RNA sequence: GAGCUGUAAGUAAGCUUUGAUCCAGAGAUUUCCGAAUGGGGAAACCCAGCAUGAGUUAUGUCAUGUUAUCGAUAUGUGAAUACAUAGCAUAUCAGAAGGCACACCCGGAGAACUGAAACAUCUUAGUACCCGGAGGAAGAGAAAGAAAAUUCGAUUCCCUUAGUAGCGGCGAGCGAAACGGGAAGAGCCCAAACCAACGUUGGGGUUGUAGGACACUCUAGUUACAAAGGACGACAUUAGACGAAUCAUCUGGAAAGAUGAAUCAAAGAAGGUAAUAAUCCUGUAGUCGAAAAUGUUGUCUCUCUUGAGUGGAUCCUGAGUACGACGGAGCACGUGAAAUUCCGUCGGAAUCUGGGAGGACCAUCUCCUAAGGCUAAAUACUCUCUAGUGACCGAUAGUGAACCAGUACCGUGAGGGAAAGGUGAAAAGCACCCCGGAAGGGGAGUGAAAUAGAACCUGAAACCGUGUGCU
RNA sequence: UGAGUAGCGAAAGACGGGUGAGAAUCCCGUCCACCGAUUGACUAAGGUUUCCAGAGGAAGGCUCGUCCGCUCUGGGUUAGUCGGGUCCUAAGCUGAGGCCGACAGGCGUAGGCGAUGGAUAACAGGUUGAUAUUCCUGUACCACCUAUAAUCGUAUCG
């Protein structure tokens, strides 16, 4: 599960391969925004005074099943588990026990 | 998680005049004339005074 | 309604049949006959029937 | 008590015969009788008369929705001595 | 276990690792109308009596209690009839009422169209409608039975007997039962004779291979009927927690596809994810988990409680009942030779040498004991809750209703009743420029696609048009 | 399709000046014409915000529309005396206890409910874009409460 403020990998879509910092989650709908992927372009507030100057351009939220948690000792794309070692519900790798 | 009703009867009666009377009526009145800003402080004093009023008749 | 006071006397339904065999609904009432008798307070005029009555009965 | 609702700024009965009368809103099941007993309880003053009237429901929203809007108690006391009680 | 303040986006002001929002258990609050119950009434409103209290020098106005009717049991209970049964007076009691599944089940009352190629007996039919009382089931039920074998042993339900016996203007049509094969399967309490007490309490005592009272010696609670109150351990229901295994290269806006090598499986159900995924995400197989509440089931406790043979010189074993005539109804059976069960009217028995039944009736021979009352299981049904399935529908279909529908709307009223789903993977919903008062357009941009621009997927025919080759 | 066909629902209008993209139709002015036991002024029933102000011109208006009983956004009904209740009763309706009846229920005494009737204290002016016996001015009346006096007391209330 993808909280705010990791380091994930993109797997599929138009922006695959690269690495972003999870600024932001919409669990209701299961999306999620990672800082430098799916840029859009759009013409704001036509009629509002902001002033406007043209076009802006921020990220658009991706789907939480396209990225994945990296491993702090390889560096490499990996499932999470629990290990429960701590009182509280630590959460480890696939490839190795470490914590993420 | 804030609870106001760590006192006990005597003074228990005295807040909830202080807190409906004197606090929620006036905030009503700068809403409506279109002098008050910070509206979520109406909401804060609606729940401390049924909190007063759930332990006052909890205490039977 | 009239029901007996003593038993359970009360009115019942059949067919009038004519010689053609022809059914019409009737009734067939009981023999309640009004007479005044002992209670445990003051005595009141009850349906009684007339099967109740005989066989010796106070009035 | 919490007899009094809001007060009414207007046209009319607000700005013009403001200063001696005061226009107000009350709930549905009260009399005159308690509405001066009321704004003593709360201001201070002394009040000479109140006159209240009531309002129907009114359409809103003619369109997808249509519904109605609440009704109101207006009340109008009349001081003899202070004044203020607004701002 | 990190975001959140519903649909529903906005602009605002705030809460949350000092544990928010959320998901289950148990509590508090709960305006007015409605059986509506202090009186009244055009439901959601109006007007009052008593008890303290809040406010005023004082009346007015508020607050919280309380006041319907009928029934039942206590007490004042002193009438027309002197003494006393009626009327009245007030105080008590989770006493009654009124609703919903128009399904299922008992009872009261009870049609017609139709079939007979007309029609009245008959049939449709004890069906539809209405009314009353229930229950989670109801009703039935412990032989005055079925039979004819050297017998079986309460009731209900399912196959067969059988479209047979029989009934019928012997027309149309209606239509069994026993035997046998199965599901399920405990049977007990009262009246009386009698015995101590004051028509009454308790003991005693319950039947047909005849029982009891009386006489002689003497010796397991089944709280679902059987008499009925309570502390008494294991599962189960209502929130959840873990849970194996894939990387690369081409085409594309996008891989889950194709081509390569690999890996899991008590897990290859299913859904989602920019296209078709056992290994990306919710899950699945399989294990684990309950503060608190409710269930189902136990081991002890508690409450009940002496079992059988011999015995008729004398007693008891259900009365206006059984049964008969008359008029009807019900049994497959239409009054017929109609036995066997009920209702109304009027007559009216017998007392173990008794009484009833075996299809009129008599005789013999067999089986059984009416006229008091309870009783679990196999059976019928679904407004619902939870978990699943389909050679079932896919927006003129499927519920009238996929949609804010019994709603627009139509009738004084009871009542009747529609139409309306789809942009894209993601709003990324066309900044700016030009004509125009606007609306709507022409470019430029967003996107893989804008003849995908919210009257938004594909876009048929009728029909209305604009050009042209022959005539 | 019929087809650019029938119709556009009793009736007198003319001109000048304004508004505006756009006027026979909206605004202001003048002249002319119609009703006047009424096409005028008040009210009950009934309707239920159609009332007022500033904006709008897609649909509705049998044409047009800059206008509207249409659209949008804010506003507007003030009572001791006026009408109804805290007063009385007609018809009628309902009815404790009662009488009757297969059920459901029917009828009815005492007692209630029920105006279109009987009783009952306020009249002149001013004022707003929308209210007036209601608000404001001027002078009155009525039911009740308390505090002081004439005077008591066989008064006094039924």
């Amino acid at each position: 599960h993808i909280k705010k403020g990791d380091n994930v990998k993109v797997i599929a879509g138009k922006d695959k391969g690269k690495e972003g910092k999870v600024i932001a989650t919409l669990p209701k709908k299961d999306r999620v925004v990672v800082e430098g992927v799916n840029i859009m372009k759009k013409h704001q507030k036509p009629t509002q005074l902001n002033p406007e100057s043209g076009i802006l351009e921020t990220e658009a939220a991706i789907h939480v099943s396209n990225v994945q948690l990296l491993d702090p000792k390889t560096n490499e794309p990996t499932r999470v588990g629990y290990k429960f070692v701590d009182g509280k519900k630590v959460r480890i790798a696939k490839k190795s026990g470490e914590e993420i | 998680k804030a609870k106001e009703i760590r006192n006990l009867t005597t003074s228990e009666i005295e807040e909830q005049i202080k807190s409906s009377k004197e606090e929620l009526f006036n905030l009503r009145f700068q809403l409506a004339t279109g002098q008050l800003e910070e509206t979520a402080r109406i909401r804060t004093v609606r729940k401390t005074i049924a909190r007063l009023k759930t332990v006052a008749r909890e205490r039977e | 309604g009239k029901q007996c006071f003593v038993t359970g006397r009360k009115a019942s339904t059949g067919n009038r049949r004519s010689h053609a065999l022809n059914s019409t609904k009737r009734r067939w009432n009981a023999n309640l006959q009004k007479v005044r008798i002992l209670v445990d307070g003051k005595p009141k005029k009850v349906w009684v029937s007339a099967r109740a009555l005989k066989s010796g009965k106070v009035t | 008590r919490d007899i009094l609702k809001r007060p009414v700024i207007t046209e009319k009965s607000s700005e013009a015969m403001a200063e001696d009368k005061y226009t107000f809103d009350v709930d549905t099941r009260v009399n005159k009788t308690q509405v001066k007993m009321a704004v003593e309880e709360i201001f201070n003053v002394k009040v000479a008369s109140v006159n209240i009237m009531n309002y129907k429901p009114k359409k809103k929203r003619m369109g997808r929705y249509q519904g109605y809007t609440n009704k109101r108690r207006k009340a109008i006391v009349t001081l003899k001595e202070g004044s203020d009680d607004l701002f």
